[PDB]
């Protein structure tokens, strides 16, 4: 691919935590410590709106698959479900004991998936904000969490080194994958086919599992990731990539099935702790921490 | 929150 920077787009008072893109491609949302989300247009990187609410820091903001909500998950202990279009706060989720650091929602967005520092995955229901289910699910902070193509499972990842997949209607852990190491898994997500699951460990690694033989197929090396929770994509728009920030500041981007580097976005000048792909145009959005504070908009 | 190490 040849990403080339198009827009850069300021506005955060402090690091931003995280930025996604909106199904309809029309939007970008992010995330950050200053406590605020804040939306672009995805294409020109045209500041839209903020939306506020929290009393902390913000981890994550997720969009519903119809692109009309957001859920944000905060320091405050709780995730906030709001209406894009008119910034209002539909409901508060309060259920967690410690923040709520990861958040989803399913594929009918009907449901919404939380981590927390709590150690914790929780269960919500969109329409009433009402905690359904609570799972005991790991021995330190939750990482991530994400739902599978037709939300019938959940797959969480740990500090405590662990990636679970539990089953959402009963609550089972079904599956505990980890390698031949213990590192902190940092991130963890289906892929879009809903075949495979790609973590990120503090140990300078992304790998690829088949979840279902619980196997790792393939490890992406070469950047840094040792201390922060860094997101990381599947790029589908063009060729087939694996994309992930880093803590030297960059943008990696790999060939999923080589596994080779393909290009390294140079710009930020702090870690990249997230990164987006566009849904339907080869665009990579990529944001920084709190000596940056910026949000970057790339076009292959 | 995120931007801080845990």
């Amino acid at each position: 691919p040849n990403y080339a920077l198009k827009f850069t787009l300021a506005g955060h008072t402090k690091a931003v935590s995280s930025v996604k893109f909106s199904p309809n491609g029309e939007w970008l949302a992010s995330s950050s410590a200053d406590k605020l989300i804040k939306i672009w247009g995805a294409y020109d990187g045209k500041f839209e709106k903020t939306i506020s609410g929290h009393k902390l820091g913000i981890s994550d903001v997720a969009w519903s698959s119809d692109s009309n909500l957001l859920v944000s998950a905060s320091d405050d202990k709780t995730l906030k479900i709001w209406d894009v279009s008119s910034g209002k706060c539909l409901k508060t989720l309060k259920g967690h004991s410690n923040y709520v650091f990861c958040c989803n929602f399913n594929p009918q967005s009907n449901l919404i998936v939380s981590g927390s520092f709590d150690e914790s995955v929780r269960i919500w229901d969109v329409k009433t904000g009402k905690c359904l289910k609570t799972l005991p699910a790991h021995s330190d902070p939750v990482s991530a969490v994400h739902f599978n193509r037709d939300g019938s499972l959940i797959v969480s990842s740990s500090y405590d080194g662990l990636c679970r997949i539990w089953d959402t209607a009963s609550g089972q852990c079904l599956k505990t994958l980890i390698d031949d190491d213990n590192p902190p898994v940092s991130f963890v997500k289906f892929s879009p086919n809903g075949k495979y699951i790609l973590a990120a460990t503090l140990d300078n690694t992304l790998k690829l599992w088949d979840y279902s033989k619980g196997k790792c197929l393939k490890t992406y090396t070469g950047h840094k990731n040792e201390k922060y929770c860094i997101f990381a994509n599947f790029s589908v728009t063009g060729g087939k990539w694996i994309v992930s920030g880093s803590e030297d500041n960059l943008v990696y981007i790999w060939n999923l099935q080589t596994k080779e580097i393909v290009q390294k976005l140079q710009g930020h000048t702090d870690v990249v702790i997230s990164t987006a792909c566009h849904p339907t145009e080869n665009i990579i959005a990529s944001a920084a921490l709190e000596n940056d504070k910026t949000i970057k908009l790339w076009k292959s | 929150a995120r931007a801080e190490v845990h």
